[PDB]
C-alpha cells in the first residue's frame, strides 16, 4: 500500500546499455523525454556529490539507485522525504550522531575462536530480527515508505557480520579471503533496497557526503530520531533556526510511528547505568521484558502480537499464539502445546501501550533496549 | 616359582573377581533399564502408582 519496487533492468536499458562514466553531461542524458523538472529530481540524488570528493564518480550501482528512482507516476512522497533531509541536516545534533558510529572522519586458540562465534551468533540472531520485523510493516496502519529500506539495510549487514565470524574461525582453527567477496556478492542478488535521499553534510569540517544504504549510517539516523520534543525548539519564543529542523525531526519520528511523548534513549555503553531521569517508566520496562521475550520463544511471534495489539486485543495473545506440535514419547505421539507463558503483570503492560512504534521496535531488534 | 603356585596363578583369581560385579551390572543395568521404560510409560496416566511400581 505504500511501496512495490522491481528489478526490471531491461525496461529501461537505455539509461546503462552505452558506457555513461561522466557525472556532468548526464542529465541531458537522463532527460529522454518531454519531462524536464521530474527528471532532475531523480539526478538530485547523485548530484551534490557528483564532483568533489569520489573515486571514478560513476560506480555501476550509482545507476541503479538513480534509475530506480522512480518519480514518474508520484513526485509527492520522495519530495516530501527530500525536503525532511538536508533539513534534517543543519543542527550539531545529527552530526555528533554521525560521530559516534564512526572513527575520525593453546589455550589462547580457544579464545579467539569463541570470540568468532560469538560474532557469528549475536548477528545472526539479529538478521533474523529484522526479517519478522519486515512484515510487521507489512500489516495495515503502518507505512513501508521510510519503513522497509531502513531495516533491509541492516539485514544485509548482520549478514556479512555473521559471515565474517565463521570464516574467520574457519581459518584460525584449520591454521592453528576470497569466501568474504562471494558472500558479498551472493546478497546483492534478488531484491534491492529502495531509494532514501543522499543526506549531505556541509560544516566547518568539511563537506561529507554519507549513503544511507550503509549500515552504519542508518545506524546513527535511528538515534537522532529517539528522544523526545523538549520546552524550547518548537515554541514559538525561538523562531531563530528550530522549527524548520524541529518539525523535520518530528515528521520522521512520527512517519516511525512514535509518538512526541516517547523518549527511547539507547543503552550501549562502556559503563555500569545510563542515566536517572531519562530511564523507562515502568509501564513500558514491564512492556520491553514482554516483547523480548517474544522474540526468544519463538521465530514467528512478534508479528501476530503486534496485530493482536493494533486491533486493541491485547489480552488474548496467550490463546491466539498458541499450537500444536508433535512429540515422539513412551506412548505414542501426544500433540502438546506450546504457549508464550505471558504473565498477567506483563499482559498488561502491553495494553497501556496502545501499538509498539515501528522506532521502538527497532531498537529492540539491534540490543539497544 | 613351585609346581603347586606358578606364577600365572593370581590371573585367573583377578578375572574371577572382575567377572562377578561385570555380569551381575550387566543384568542389574537391563533390568533397571527395562523396567525404567515400563514405569516411564504407564505414569504418565496414572502418577500416582509411580512409588508402587519402584
Amino acid at each position: 500500500a505504500s511501496v512495490s519496487e522491481g528489478v526490471l533492468r531491461k525496461k529501461y536499458t537505455k539509461f546503462f546499455q552505452e558506457n555513461i562514466k561522466t557525472h556532468l553531461d548526464l542529465k541531458q542524458a537522463l532527460l529522454k523525454e518531454e519531462k524536464p523538472e521530474t527528471a532532475l529530481l531523480a539526478y538530485s540524488l547523485v548530484s551534490p556529490s557528483g564532483y568533489r570528493g569520489e573515486p571514478l564518480t560513476e560506480r555501476k550501482i550509482l545507476e541503479v539507485v538513480s534509475l530506480l528512482d522512480e518519480v514518474k507516476v508520484d513526485g509527492d512522497t520522495y519530495q516530501q522525504l527530500k525536503n525532511t533531509f538536508d533539513s534534517i541536516s543543519k543542527d550539531p545534533r545529527m552530526q555528533v550522531s554521525l560521530e559516534n558510529q564512526y572513527p575520525g572522519k593453546g589455550v589462547g586458540l580457544l579464545v579467539a575462536t569463541g570470540r568468532e562465534l560469538h560474532k557469528a551468533s549475536v548477528n545472526g540472531d539479529a538478521e533474523a530480527y529484522h526479517h519478522q520485523l519486515e512484515q510487521i510493516s507489512q500489516l495495515p496502519g503502518r507505512d513501508q515508505r521510510l519503513s522497509m529500506p531502513m531495516q533491509q539495510t541492516l539485514a544485509i549487514g548482520h549478514a556479512m557480520l555473521s559471515a565474517e565470524g565463521a570464516v574467520g574461525a574457519t581459518l584460525g582453527m584449520a591454521t592453528g579471503y576470497g569466501l568474504n567477496n562471494e558472500v558479498q556478492d551472493q546478497l546483492k542478488q534478488g531484491p534491492m533496497s529502495g531509494v532514501l535521499p543522499r543526506l549531505e553534510i556541509s560544516n566547518v569540517k568539511g563537506d561529507f557526503t554519507f549513503s544511507m544504504q550503509e549500515p552504519a549510517a542508518v545506524r546513527a539516523l535511528m538515534a537522532y530520531l529517539g528522544p523526545k520534543e523538549d520546552t524550547s525548539m518548537s515554541s514559538p519564543q525561538a523562531p531563530k533556526e528550530a522549527q524548520e529542523m524541529e518539525a523535520a525531526r518530528l515528521t520522521l519520528k512520527q512517519m516511525l510511528g512514535s509518538s512526541p511523548n516517547e523518549h527511547l534513549v539507547p543503552d550501549v555503553d562502556s559503563l555500569l547505568k545510563l542515566s536517572d531521569e531519562d530511564m523507562p517508566s515502568q509501564t513500558e520496562s514491564t512492556a520491553n521484558g514482554a516483547f523480548k521475550k517474544l522474540l526468544s520463544e519463538d521465530w514467528d511471534w512478534l508479528m501476530p502480537a503486534v496485530r493482536a495489539m493494533d486491533k486493541g486485543e491485547a489480552g488474548k495473545i496467550n490463546e491466539k499464539l498458541t499450537y500444536k506440535l508433535p512429540l515422539d514419547a513412551a506412548n505414542g505421539r501426544v500433540y502438546l502445546d506450546k504457549s508464550p507463558n505471558l504473565s498477567d503483570a506483563q499482559l498488561d503492560a502491553l495494553d497501556k501501550l496502545g501499538s509498539p512504534s515501528q522506532l521502538r521496535l527497532m531498537y529492540l531488534a539491534e540490543g539497544w533496549i | 616359582m613351585t609346581e603347586l603356585c606358578p606364577v600365572y596363578a593370581p590371573f585367573f583369581g583377578a578375572i574371577g573377581c572382575a567377572s562377578a560385579i561385570i555380569f551381575t551390572s550387566l543384568g542389574a543395568a537391563y533390568g533397571t533399564a527395562k523396567s525404567g521404560v515400563g514405569i516411564c510409560a504407564t505414569c504418565v496416566l496414572r502418577p500416582d502408582l509411580l512409588f508402587k511400581n519402584i
